[PDB]
């Protein structure tokens, strides 16, 4: 459909013909910030652009609200927008305030042209079909969704846009129904955005190990959550690594090798600049089969390492300083011994780079670094702002750090993100060993009300890892029943509940058909029928605010909802 | 005592005997209270086995005996039975101690 797969060419072409010239900025590129794809597909697209000289401007939004702030106030000479990580859910025509008519140009014969275009590079589900079909200036990108899905929902959409009574009645409520039905879907990811960038990079010939680890480090940040789309997308990045690796093998170490092998990259929390003990106790897939928040989990762990044959002594020295015997060893003592825990999953294959010198990185830890920037690298109008204000800030500190001339950035993010899953797991333990989940039939539900460092909570990714600690740790457990969970935690100062929907899923060595967060309309269907005061702005729409005294008066009504 | 203990037939013997102790006692209330020491033992990564002499004065009473009369021989044998005790729990803790 809208551009397919087969055709991101002429999609990138017509970019160099509409916006290619050196008199003038003519390109706009619109990132999501609050989202590691957006950012890994960014930089790629920034390193294309720059390649062809192509004057172009960055902005990172971090919502709706912002979009329509920014696009109100475009210079009328940009003639291209790219929309990377939002929007093909929302309708933009009607979003943004588009009528095509004070857009078009060139009309003439069966013609249209305009004066700009808006390329949409999203991989959330359901799209918009007033996106994928309903319109000219919106112009998707697709991993092949729209062909292979979409053509019941093709067919009822035209026949109902040229329908504008037995023989009416039979057939407006078929076409209405379907898109009744296709409407009524939860939200869910389907690619990496990051990969969609690759392969139009591998329709111009503009592939190397640069876009290559972007790519790998883009769709990596997907596992924790969409771990089905990881395993669609690695094998056609092994693939590329052998294919862009050059033929020396027994090669001497020299400070200008780059060398991005596929070799054991174990499911543990900052491996290679932590302890080995601290890799089990802050994973959250560890935490999650041991049971690691209570004492009793903790023993668990340490009878592991003695069984094992590690002296706590060495577990818990710095992986560099850590002796070197054990460092090779160690591919054969988690063979021997992971499996009488259940741990036996650990043992993963992943992608690890080093450059020169300076010590190997895994994709999965700069992604943990990356995340650490956004979360924490730096008149209620005013104190949302300057809150939003920080948070576009951040999103600077993260691109940055995907530049290898910026190590000690990535080594900030690297120490960060260790302060912030400790804090993660000092709160997972309190909501744990205080009962405070509690089950509603329908959903599960948790209110963070009080707590040490609860001012961490009010960025979106950092209440969404305290969530995937929280789902990890009980999609693992074999009696409880999967349920979609809502966390919530309070801001003081605003007065408000940052609230979370999230799904659950299926324990992470079991191997279904995807499950889709249905939050993203029941937020929306309960706050059109209520006249309480809500926030929903953020393009990841199972996240909303509310203010203290509405939230129970929701959820009340959340329970009562037939959507979930 | 001395140079009974120090016999290879009759050091074999002891060993077996209090190999048998750390096994197979059981607590009054039935728990092998030998084997929630050794666990504690090997958690703490600890180097050190309490035993308590009631526990021998109560099940292979020549074995308390023999302990009390030349430690210095027995406990050089009872320190090679914790260890293979302990062993039994956690393969390779020599790596640890």
């Amino acid at each position: 459909m809208y551009y397919g797969i087969s055709q991101f060419s002429e999609a990138y072409n017509k970019i160099l013909r509409n916006s290619s010239s050196h008199s003038s900025c003519q390109l706009v590129i619109f990132v999501s910030c609050l989202n590691i794809d957006a950012l890994c597909a960014t930089k790629m697209l920034s390193l294309l652009f720059k390649k062809q000289l192509v004057q172009s401007q960055i902005v990172p939004i971090f919502g709706y609200s912002e979009l329509r702030r920014h696009y109100s106030q475009l210079d009328d000479n940009i003639n291209s927008l790219l929309l990377v990580g939002f929007g093909g859910v929302i309708d933009l025509e009607a979003f943004l305030e588009i009528d095509p008519q004070e857009y078009v140009i060139d009309t003439d014969s069966g013609e249209q042209s305009f004066r700009r275009d808006i390329y949409v590079l999203d991989a959330h589900r359901p799209w918009n079909l007033d996106n994928i079909f309903g319109s000219q200036i919106i112009q998707c990108f697709d991993d092949g969704t729209v062909d292979d899905t979409l053509g019941e929902q093709k067919e009822a959409y035209y026949k109902l846009l040229e329908l504008d009574r037995k023989q009416r009645k039979k057939q407006i409520h078929e076409y209405e129904g379907v898109l009744e039905e296709y409407y009524s879907q939860g939200t869910t990811v389907v690619n990496s955005i990051s990969a969609q960038i690759y392969s139009l990079l591998s329709a111009i010939g503009e592939t190397n190990l640069s876009n290559l680890w972007l790519n790998i480090l883009g769709t990596t940040s997907l596992d924790i959550a969409y771990a089905q789309v990881y395993n669609r997308l690695y094998p056609l990045l092994q693939d590329e690594v052998k294919r862009l690796t050059p033929s020396s093998r027994n090669s001497v170490k020299t400070p200008d090798t780059l060398t991005l092998n596929i070799q054991p990259d174990y499911y543990l929390f900052l491996l290679r600049h932590s302890s080995l003990y601290d890799s089990f106790y802050y994973s959250n897939y560890v935490n999650a089969k041991l049971s690691l928040w209570n004492e009793n989990g903790k023993k668990r762990l340490h009878k592991m390492f003695a069984r094992m044959g590690i002296p706590l002594s060495t577990a818990q020295e710095t992986w560099l300083y850590m002796d070197h015997s054990i460092k090779r060893e160690l591919g054969i003592i988690f063979d021997k011994n992971l499996d009488r825990y259940g741990l036996q999953d650990i043992i993963r294959d992943g992608f690890v780079r080093t450059l020169g010198y300076r010590g190997s990185i895994s994709a999965s830890e700069f992604v943990e670094a990356l995340t650490a920037l956004l979360e924490v690298g730096n008149n209620s109008a005013q104190k949302l702002t300057n809150l939003r204000k920080r948070w576009v800030s951040n999103f600077w500190l993260s691109w940055d750090a995907l530049d290898d001339r910026k190590v000690e950035l990535l080594n900030r993010g690297i120490q960060l993100a260790q302060d912030l899953q400790r804090a993660i797991f000092n709160t997972g333990v309190a909501i744990l060993e205080k009962k405070l989940i509690k089950h509603l039939r329908i959903y599960r539900l948790c209110v963070l009300q009080d707590g040490p460092d609860l001012d961490l909570y009010r960025n979106p990714l950092t209440l969404l890892r305290l969530g995937n600690w929280l789902i990890e740790c009980c999609a693992e457990s074999e009696d409880k029943q999967l349920l979609p969970m809502v966390l919530a935690s309070i801001d003081e100062n605003t007065d408000t509940y940052l609230v979370a929907g999230l799904t659950p899923r299926y324990p992470r060595g079991l191997d279904k058909k995807p499950i889709l967060n249905n939050f993203s309309m029941a937020f929306q269907q309960i706050t059109a029928e209520t006249d309480a005061k809500v926030r929903i702005d953020n393009f990841e729409s199972s996240i909303i605010e509310i203010r203290r005294e509405d939230l129970s008066p929701f959820l009340e009504k959340l329970t009562l909802s037939g959507l979930l | 005592y001395s140079e009974w203990i120090t016999q290879p037939n009759v050091s074999r013997t002891i060993a077996r005997e209090l190999k048998s102790f750390l096994l197979e006692y059981t607590d009054e209330t039935g728990r092998s209270v030998y084997g929630a020491r050794i666990r504690t033992l090997g958690e703490m990564n600890s180097e050190s086995l309490e035993v308590n002499y009631r526990h021998l004065a109560e099940s292979k009473a020549i074995l308390a005996l023999f302990l009390a009369k030349c430690p210095e021989e027995m406990l050089k044998i009872f320190d090679l039975v914790a260890m293979e005790a302990t062993e039994l729990h956690y393969p390779d803790y020599a790596r640890i101690h």
